[PDB]
DNA sequence: TATATGTATGTGTGTATATATACACATATATATATATA
DNA sequence: TATATATATATGTGTATATATACACACATACATATACA
């Protein structure tokens, strides 16, 4: 059966948008960890869903973006 | 069933047909309802954006395809392009242009034939290229693409012919693939070869075919990978072989050697290995529409599959082979050797090779040929050379196997003490020699760097009976002719 | 490559073997590097944004990467081997 | 799962064949290494 | 361009040592390759 799809259940089902929507072993996954007034950046052996570290990646650039567009600017 | 897919490349033009069930040619109600005009199913899938037949993929399905967009990335880079595609009673040609600008109308007609036919020209100046592509570029594409089509030949089932350009693709088996990739590297070289086998389902039904090629020649870990279809470059099957293979290269390596403190890793180990993996894995997932990088957990693998031992043991003991020998090839890389100074080159055969016996015989002879106007037809060292024979020469025939083949043949093979003398390894490398051939033509004898090999040895009975003898059986055990 | 390149000219020099031919996994296996920064004109491989993509003489017509550093580095990289 | 059973190495003796290496001592020369100048 | 290192070579008469190969055969150590099985 031939199906068409919109953007919404599409990026829902798809991997191709944000990476695997399941945990998957994230190769070179690391993380920053406190240990007495000292950052440690860290692996983290345990799979995770590509796709959730890809929305907060997606804001966070979006932020740093806004930065670089008015680094040069009055406001 | 399909039983062909025939990929072709000619003049720009590239063009895939295959020839099972064709693409349903029937009114697609939805898309209709959208565009207010009579919309058939292929137009959807050429056409259409995230529309397909995969937007709802089984978690045991094994195609590549996933996210309706392949199709129309191919339409959007043409120029121009031809969907043909017939069901057994219809044929649907279909012109899709203008980098999916301009949608003709289908044209339908009665046909008795049955396949799916995509045809069409990319945009090459838009993308970089020479119009029309210039030698170069046409060249090193139609290589590209030729290796595409042995990969799917080697992914394929076995009832299907992968045809390029006409011609049938020769790689049917992983095995194949390897040596394709290997012939200039390591050519003749030793395949371990695995089916890697799993015991639960979905994942027993889609067992990994594994050859590897190991030689000291290979800088770096290298592996060819076709899943699902996909010629992807990361993924973690690779790992999973990796990682099992170190394990064993690691415990045998710390068990054959004697020195028992040495800690090598995963580069140490895997760096002379070049893998191809094929086949398909369910469930999978990937990182963009690409599909370089599938995704998966690490433990589908070591909970489900089993790389069978053979190939483990077959592959460690190549990898610990090497690595010892790299750590005692700085040991191999000094003889006493006065190169001829026509040695080797377009008057090689003119050459004479003066094998002495030890190193005042070298004086002697070194003597000898430097009267430069008190002898002016004798010789010198512009077609003679010097070398030593070191004393007294090992034989060969109380040094030396003849095992029997299956095929009926009896092959010659040596000691390791013998491959070992640095004597005779001197004046194999000196003269050129090879073991494996036989020298019966002069095409072949004429091969070597000097044209006659002169033993220049005492004449008391010692030197003149026992090493020259020696010297007449190595020959003779090895080259007669 | 550029770590590599000196790194093989100062280890032939440094040695008296004078014949050993080191690749690139040796020159850069013990090697730690963070690069941040902005560069014009890149074109990725997804969404993700995983793999930059770039022609490789975008770096080697315009940008140098100062000597001190790459003395530094081979100094230590060679120390190493 | 123990058993043989045919494979392959491995020092060892006398009389031969052909080589290799560390150190001391005095003084003139050398080729690259080094400051600090800047 | 300069003043300054520290290592580096060669000569005669001395002080010390190392190592490869042939040749025969009784004997010692290492599998390994089957063959009943189990």
């Amino acid at each position: 059966a031939f199906e068409i799809s919109d953007f919404k259940e599409h990026a829902k089902k798809k991997s191709m948008w944000a990476g695997a929507l399941n945990k998957v072993t994230i190769s070179g996954l690391m993380g920053v960890f406190t240990e007495d007034e000292d950052l440690m950046a860290l692996p983290i052996h345990r799979d995770h869903c590509p796709a959730l570290l890809k929305i907060f990646d997606e804001i966070i650039v979006n932020a740093t973006d806004h930065e670089r567009a008015c680094h040069n600017k009055t406001k | 069933k399909v039983t062909y897919i025939k990929i072709s490349f000619d003049k720009g033009v590239f063009s895939c047909e295959n020839d099972g069930p064709g693409i349903p040619i029937a009114k697609h109600e939805q898309a209709s309802l959208i565009a207010k005009r009579d919309v058939y199913v292929p137009e959807v899938a050429s056409c259409h954006f995230l529309a397909g037949t995969n937007i709802n993929k089984a978690k045991d399905c094994i195609k590549g395809g996933t996210n309706g967009v392949g199709l129309k990335l191919a339409m959007v880079h043409s120029q121009w392009a031809i969907l043909t595609t017939a069901d057994g009673a219809q044929k649907y040609v279909q012109h899709i242009n203008q980098r999916l600008d301009i949608i003709e109308p289908p044209t339908i007609t009665p046909s008795r034939e049955m396949f799916t036919r995509i045809e069409l020209m990319p945009v090459y100046q838009e993308l970089g290229y020479a119009e029309p592509l210039s030698e170069t570029e046409q060249a090193d594409l139609s290589a590209w693409i030729y290796l595409r089509a042995c990969q799917c030949a080697a992914y394929v089932g076995k009832g299907t012919t992968i045809y390029y350009n006409d011609k049938p693709c020769r790689t049917g088996s992983v095995m194949a693939l390897a040596k394709m990739y290997t012939l200039l590297s390591a050519p003749n070289s030793t395949i371990h070869t695995a089916t890697i086998k799993a015991d639960a389902k979905p994942y027993s039904l889609h067992p990994l075919q594994v050859a590897a090629v190991v030689s000291p020649k290979f800088k770096k870990f290298e592996h060819v990978s076709v899943i699902n279809g996909v010629n992807c470059v990361k993924g973690e099957h690779v790992t999973f072989l990796k990682k099992t293979i170190n394990e064993m290269v690691v415990k045998k390596f710390q068990q054959t050697i004697k020195d028992k403190n040495r800690k090598t890793t995963l580069r140490d180990s895997c760096s002379n290995i070049f893998i191809v993996i094929v086949g398909s894995i369910p469930g999978i997932e990937w990182t963009g529409q690409r599909k370089d990088e599938l995704s998966i957990a690490e433990n589908v693998f070591k909970t489900h599959y089993s790389i069978p031992s053979s190939f483990l043991t077959s592959m460690t003991k190549s990898i610990v082979d090497i690595l010892l020998q790299s750590i005692s090839k700085k040991d191999n890389h000094v003889d006493k050797y006065t190169r001829a100074r026509n040695a080797g080159g377009k008057r090689a055969q003119d050459c004479m090779l003066l094998a002495a016996e030890g190193d005042s015989a070298l004086s002697l002879l070194r003597t000898g040929l430097t009267l430069g106007k008190s002898n002016p037809s004798g010789p010198s060292f512009d077609f003679c050379g010097m070398i030593s024979l070191g004393g007294v020469i090992m034989n060969a025939c109380k040094k030396v196997t003849n095992i029997t083949t299956d095929s009926g043949e009896t092959i010659m093979v040596r000691n390791e003490q013998l491959t070992n003398n640095k004597v005779l390894q001197g004046i194999v490398q000196v003269l050129g020699l090879d073991f494996n051939c036989h020298y019966k033509t002069q095409e072949e004898r004429a091969k070597l760097r000097y044209g006659c090999i002169v033993a220049c040895v005492d004449q008391d009975l010692d030197g003149c009976g026992k090493i020259l003898g020696l010297l007449l059986a190595y020959f003779h055990l090895f080259w007669p002719q």
